[PDB]
């Protein structure tokens, strides 16, 4: 038998004078699938019921299952389990969020985030709400591709040192790509409002370069770029370009 | 059992109703451009001055190197400065630390140039030894 | 509620949403907009839902990509269905299409273009032009690969201007009954282990479907059919959930779903000849027959030896004689999870895939306007008061026996909405929340309490396992009458050793043991139900095919011509929704049978569509 | 001034205190990558050279020691020239590598060279390039030092 070893992050605010711990889970790597997600199941299941976690599609769509694995941030379910048994595996929960239980952060202040950035289209010409269809180009749509993948995983956000120290100011790079998502949407309308929601010294300007997102994003994408890019509207260096005219027969 | 206490709403951040009332303007945009701009400009400067020494060098020298280091610091100060770890007065004394940094910084720079070798001249004597 | 204290919480709500998905959302936006204090309880953060894995697009005849007719997507929906769909909900589902996919484009769902700046369609499996006559329709509006995640995160988008509350991670326990009338919910929330009692005007049902009933499935590990399993409680029998879905693409190994889209975008399917059998199978539409006759086709050359790979137990789907640009432009998602999964680069290789349980036309019966109805041989249709239910968890029934490609995202949104507008045109405000009836939801918390400190010899995850096997056996793509009754026998045991269930985490707090012990006790309930409709229904129709009784038994012989027959009696065929009634103690089911609504909602409109033999 | 959600942050977090829940684990376990490495590099040049400055600058403003008589009490100690020549080159890297990774940065600002290839690239040149900088800049002198001791004439 191949037996792989994980040192598994534990907290149980239940207990009384509870602080937390790591525990090592011997698996047998021929009795358990290839993902990081599948042994942490089988260890749930064949050896201890209390261990706590979040996921549910098993394919790397949903970012429920967000955790730190070999360091990194990453999805549990789409990371291979490291093959080498003489290494143990660390598993930790995102850094620096609050904990409920185990491998389960409060995500809240992420989500309430998310909110503020108003995550909606809006247009300044009230429209029939089902009539007809938004012109917009190929092109036009083409700049949402590398920023409407993203699943809300916090994988990035939970890499960021600047939003560690400073999460209660500092929207972080999840919150920022999707805020700039809906900036250079040629559909919307409102680039201006949204960028005046992030002018101040912290929102979008603590970003500090330090890249830790663009590399952990478990989906290849690039937030520090989207950042940089509302770095240059926010100081005038860049504009949004005006929607490509919708053509007389549509 | 179900004899029970009414319930509130869960802590929830409402984007639009928190946009009632709201409208302020201070972009600090227009601030974060220069403090590139002074950093790019700030290339040249650094070999201009391995290359032409002189008291007036490390006049530049000590008023570009005040200026910019004033902008990092004060970063560094509200990047650790935290309330949340330091509670606000404590807090609120590193921000107001991150100016006396930046005017005895250029107090003993301006000495130095003026009662001592200077700054060009200073790393000269070094690099003899 | 014996050997725990719990922290009961009291909210008092216009109506109640359980679910937070396309379906669950969709409804809220509407009622949020229309002004109602609407609550919406989910048991994981919304964009979780499942809704968020779909990928290959939504119908609508926006005729993108040339000229189209709802009444075209309407008759392929209706042949769909195998004649086991309501017409009447058929009716209102396609006719609403264009609306309704407009609107999430409206809403800024970033849907992929066409040179002209209009939406992308696709073709997929089981559509046409001209009812049938006409070529390979393209109806699926796509966002790529990634329909369902653009989809989702939209609408909850869209979710946080229309001021609907949201509870988050509470764990549904069952509907607030009050004589035959729901005025409520009441849940578990997980970050403290408090419990809470809605008290609500109205209740949508929009829980998603019960994938994890069986070994390998698409779905994702939440979809426990926990609100088929509310209903079930509330005394509420369910309809046609022997109507199991194969997709016919899910990897291998894994079961993640291939889209349908990589065919209709060129892909075939492979057997170990290097023929593309579907070809037999179903020579009009080739790869893109209709789901169950592809996932049947497959599992037949697997019989048959022309099986693939080392065990000769699966086939391949194959896109790599594709352009790469278009690959992808519109696979880019199963490009990269074929890689991930299968290690297949898939310009160069074919995936592994085989037939794979996906969806669930099943569910909680319900009328046109989606108010959930219990029925009578004699009183017939009798709605309850308060209910409603939309979505995978819903059987309208749109789908009847075979759910259409990309028709449950618009079912999701479209019977969503429907909810919120037949909601604002029946309830005026001179009516007040309903007050509780006393000991509301002390047994749904009896049952949190003896599942929390359970005992016994045989632990959860064991239980989950066996029923997971016995269905993927004795429920699968083809079915056997002896096969079925061993299958309920061992079904019907396994129900009785759920009494002897180990659980081992006590806490309060976020129990991850104790609500998937909560999940195993809803999917018994579907599972049970599930298998002895199936065994009951002796013919083949839509997903459900009966090796012993291989023929589609209707009123009349549609394959004869019609003049000159005598219809037989309800009774001696088929063409019945099928119900089951459990008693969730005991676990008893007993069966009954509910006409097929023929009738569409106006024939000036529309024509309704007479049965005929079902050939792709 | 802060904007609502920032408020809000606030209160989130005093919540989050008062349920004595724990921080997950960051810096302790957070694996090294040059993408960050790096960035404490460049604030930890960038520091220590300003706190030179000052403790350098009002040191010996509050001192009675003058920067000459310094560089003769070290003289004095006679160390090896290879030392020296070290020490020389640590002075000459923090100058070196932060002015080189200043421009890096400043491209990250404006979006530019921001994939992970640019990311990795952009650190080993800035890496290379300033200890190159600081190993000419200490050795070139000090070999024409050597050239003058024991040339002809
Ligand atoms: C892999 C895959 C791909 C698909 N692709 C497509 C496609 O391309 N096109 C298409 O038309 N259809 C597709 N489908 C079908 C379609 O996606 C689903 O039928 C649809 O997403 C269902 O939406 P829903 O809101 O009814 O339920 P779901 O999206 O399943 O959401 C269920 C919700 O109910 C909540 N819930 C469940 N139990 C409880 C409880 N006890 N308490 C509280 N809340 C609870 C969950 O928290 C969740 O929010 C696909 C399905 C799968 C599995
Ligand atoms: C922790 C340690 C902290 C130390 C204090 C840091 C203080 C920093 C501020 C000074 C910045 C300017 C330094 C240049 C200088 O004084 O002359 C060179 C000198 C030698 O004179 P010397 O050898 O006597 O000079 C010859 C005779 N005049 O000192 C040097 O050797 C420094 C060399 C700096 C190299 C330049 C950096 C590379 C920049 C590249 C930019 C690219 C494109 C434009
Ligand atoms: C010669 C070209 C230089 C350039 C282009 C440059 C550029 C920059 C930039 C862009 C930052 C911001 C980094 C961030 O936000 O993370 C910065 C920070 C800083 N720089 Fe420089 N710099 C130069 C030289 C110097 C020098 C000579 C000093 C000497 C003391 C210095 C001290 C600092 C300090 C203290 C910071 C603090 C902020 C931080 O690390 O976050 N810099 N510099
Ligand atoms: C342990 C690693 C992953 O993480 C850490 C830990 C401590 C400090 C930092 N780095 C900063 O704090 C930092 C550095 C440069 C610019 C802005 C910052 I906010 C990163
Ligand atoms: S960006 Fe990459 S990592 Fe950050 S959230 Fe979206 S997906 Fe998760
Ligand atoms: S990790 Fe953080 S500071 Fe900027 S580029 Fe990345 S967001
Ligand atoms: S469980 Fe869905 S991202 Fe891993």
């Amino acid at each position: 038998k191949r037996i792989k070893t994980f040192e598994i992050y534990r907290f149980n605010p239940e207990e009384p004078g509870a602080k937390p711990k790591l525990q090592k889970f011997d698996v047998d790597l021929d009795k358990c699938g290839t993902m990081v997600l599948d042994a942490l199941i089988k260890i749930k299941n064949e050896v201890d019921p209390t261990l706590t976690f979040r996921r549910s599609c098993r394919e790397g769509i949903c970012g429920s299952c967000a955790m730190n694995i070999a360091g990194e941030n990453t999805l549990a379910c789409i990371c291979n389990i490291d093959q080498n048994t003489s290494k143990t595996t660390k598993i930790y929960p995102l850094p620096h969020m609050f904990v409920i239980k185990d491998l389960v952060p409060d995500m809240n202040l992420f989500y309430a985030q998310y909110a503020s950035i108003q995550p909606w289209l809006q247009k300044k010409t009230k429209i029939n709400l089902g009539e007809k269809q938004q012109y917009q180009s190929i092109k036009e749509q083409e700049k949402l591709d590398g920023l409407y993948e993203c699943i809300l995983c916090a994988c990035c956000s939970a890499s960021c040192p600047s939003y560690w120290w400073n999460a209660d100011k500092y929207l972080g790079p999840a919150v920022l790509m999707q805020a700039y998502r809906w900036i250079i949407d040629s559909r919307d309308d409102s680039a201006a409002e949204r960028l005046a929601r992030m002018q101040d010294g912290f929102s979008a300007f603590k970003c500090h370069t330090i890249m830790n997102c663009t590399k952990t994003c478990p989906k290849h994408l690039n937030p520090a770029r989207a950042i940089g890019e509302i770095k240059m509207l926010l100081t005038k260096m860049k504009t949004k370009p005006a929607p490509l005219p919708t053509p007389a027969n549509f | 059992t179900s004899a029970a206490v009414t319930g509130a709403a869960p802590p929830q951040f409402d984007p639009i109703a928190a946009e009632k009332g709201f409208k302020p303007l201070h972009s600090h945009g227009t601030l974060f451009k220069i403090e590139r701009y002074f950093a790019a400009a700030m290339v040249p400067l650094i070999p201009a001055a391995y290359f032409i020494h002189g008291r007036e060098m490390d006049l530049c020298l000590a008023l570009a190197l005040t200026l910019h280091v004033h902008w990092g610091v004060w970063g560094v100060v509200n990047d650790y400065g935290r309330p949340f770890v330091l509670g606000d007065t404590l807090a609120a004394a590193v921000r107001v630390g991150a100016y006396i940094f930046t005017a005895c910084l250029l107090a003993g720079l301006l000495y130095f140039n003026e009662h001592d070798v200077g700054l060009t001249r200073a790393f000269e004597m070094v690099w003899e030894l | 509620s014996n050997i725990a204290q719990y922290k009961v919480i009291d909210h008092a709500y216009d109506v109640v949403i359980i679910g937070a998905g396309g379906a669950g959302l969709r409804a809220a936006m509407g009622l949020g907009e229309a002004g109602f204090k609407t609550a919406v309880v989910t048991k994981m953060f919304p964009t979780r839902s499942h809704t968020t894995a779909a990928q290959g697009g939504i119908n609508a005849a926006l005729g993108s990509m040339n000229p189209d007719d709802w009444k075209w997507h309407f008759y392929d929906t209706v042949k769909g269905s195998d004649w086991l769909g309501d017409q009447n909900a058929m009716h209102y589902l396609t006719r609403n299409a264009v609306e309704a996919v407009t609107e999430l484009e409206n809403f800024g769902m970033p849907f992929s273009r066409t040179p002209e700046g209009k939406i992308y369609q696709r073709s997929f499996g089981g559509q046409s032009n001209n009812y049938g006559k006409g070529g390979v329709a393209k109806r699926t509006c796509c966002v790529a690969d990634r329909t369902g995640h653009s989809m989702l995160h939209t609408l909850y988008g869209n979710s946080l201007r229309c001021h609907c509350t949201f509870f988050i991670e509470y764990f549904a326990l069952d509907l607030l009954m009050d004589k035959g009338r729901c005025v409520g919910v009441i849940a578990l929330c997980l970050e403290d282990g408090t419990i809470h009692r809605f008290r609500s005007k109205r209740t949508i049902v929009a829980t998603g479907g019960y994938g994890r009933a069986y070994f390998s499935c698409t779905t994702a590990h939440m979809n426990t059919g926990d609100g088929t399993a509310l209903a079930t409680r509330a005394g509420i029998a369910l309809e046609d959930l022997e109507f199991i879905q194969f997709h016919p693409t899910g990897i291998y190994g894994v079961g993640c779903l291939i889209t349908e889209g990589s065919r209709g975008e060129g892909g075939f399917l492979v057997n170990s000849e290097g023929e593309r059998f579907m070809e037999r199978y179903a020579p009009k539409a080739k790869d893109l027959a209709s789901r169950d006759v592809v996932s049947r086709a497959e599992t037949i050359e697997i019989m048959e030896g022309r099986g693939v790979g080392p065990e000769k137990d699966h086939i391949y789907l194959q896109l790599h004689h594709l352009p790469a640009e278009q690959l992808h432009q519109r696979l880019p998602g199963i490009s990269e999870t074929a890689k991930i999964f299968a290690g297949v680069d898939v310009t160069k290789e074919p995936i592994p895939v085989i037939p794979t349980v996906h969806y669930n036309m099943g569910g909680i019966p319900t009328n046109y306007k989606a108010q959930v109805i219990k029925y009578t041989k004699e009183g017939g249709d009798k709605i309850v008061p308060g209910l409603y239910a939309c979505g995978e968890c819903a059987c309208h029934s749109v789908h009847g026996a075979n759910r259409l490609g990309a028709n449950s995202l618009l079912d999701a949104v479209v019977f969503g909405r429907a909810c919120s507008i037949n909601i604002k045109e029946e309830l005026k405000p001179d009516e007040k929340i309903p007050e509780l009836p006393e000991g509301a939801g002390e047994e749904s918390i009896a049952n949190l309490d003896a599942v929390r400190y359970a005992n016994g010899d045989v632990p959860t995850a064991e239980l989950r396992l066996t029923m997971q096997k016995t269905m993927q056996k004795h429920a699968g793509v083809f079915r056997r009458g002896d096969i079925l009754a061993e299958g309920v026998k061992k079904m019907m045991d396994l129900f009785k050793e759920l009494k002897r269930l180990k659980t081992t985490d006590r806490s309060l707090i976020w129990n991850s043991d104790l609500t998937e012990s909560l999940e195993l006790q809803n999917l018994m309930l579907n599972a049970t139900q599930t298998i002895v409709a199936a065994e009951n229904r002796k013919e083949s129709r839509g997903a459900h095919a009966r090796d012993d009784f291989p023929k589609r038994e209707d009123e009349y012989d549609y394959s004869k011509p019609i003049e000159g027959q005598t219809k037989r009696p309800f009774e001696k065929h088929w063409r019945k929704h099928t119900l089951t009634k459990q008693d969730p103690r005991t676990g008893h089911i007993t069966l009954d049978y509910r006409p097929v609504i023929d009738k569409t909602l106006d024939p000036a409109e529309v024509d309704w569509i007479p049965p005929i033999i079902r050939s792709y | 001034e802060k904007t609502p959600i920032q408020v809000w942050g606030w209160d989130y977090l005093m919540r989050q205190r008062a349920l004595k829940r724990p921080i997950a684990p960051h810096l302790t376990i957070y694996k090294p990558q040059m993408t960050w490495m790096v960035s404490g590099l460049h604030r930890v040049t960038g520091c220590a050279m300003a706190g030179t400055l000052l403790i350098g600058g009002v040191g010996f403003s509050v001192l009675p020691l003058d920067f000459t008589t310094f560089v003769e009490f070290i003289r004095g100690l006679g160390i090896p020239w290879v030392i020296l020549d070290t020490f020389k080159f640590i002075i000459a890297f923090p100058i070196a590598f932060h002015t080189l990774n200043g421009i890096r940065f400043i491209g990250f600002d404006m979006a530019k060279g921001t994939d992970i290839p640019s990311i990795y690239r952009g650190a080993y040149l800035v890496l290379g390039l300033a200890a190159l900088i600081s190993l000419a800049v200490v050795v070139y002198p000090r070999w024409e030092r050597h050239k003058k001791a024991t040339l002809p004439t």
